[PDB]
């Protein structure tokens, strides 16, 4: 029983990752093409001015 | 089309709120009012949709 349900797991698990990383490489593809930017990101200040984090 | 919670590319991986729209098959968020939108998932059809009991 447990051979079984944790290898009905596994083989769905795989065809998860599969589909997981499929969408993945192509949304790396995505950022890659045309969106990626070349100007310095920007740090983000929080807890307002008396805290300041940045 | 509506607000929605989801979670920063950065490494802590921080949640934060955008304004994302459901049309053409397709779901975009927008980035800045009155500037081009950004695609989300490529197609819907294509899709399925958890509804995390477990969560």
């Amino acid at each position: 029983q447990y051979r079984k349900e944790l290898g009905a797991q596994l083989h769905q698990l795989v065809l998860n990752s599969a589909r997981e990383k499929r969408d993945m490489e192509q949304r790396h593809v995505l950022l890659k093409q045309k969106e990626l930017g070349g100007e310095e990101p920007e740090p983000s200040l929080r807890e307002g001015p008396g805290g300041l984090v940045m | 089309e509506g607000h929605l919670f989801k979670r920063a590319s950065n490494a802590f991986k921080t949640w934060s709120r955008r304004w994302f729209t459901i049309q053409s098959n397709q779901l975009v968020y927008q980035k800045k009012y009155k500037d081009p939108v950004t695609v989300v998932v490529d197609d819907l059809r294509l899709c399925t949709v958890k509804l995390c009991p477990d969560s």
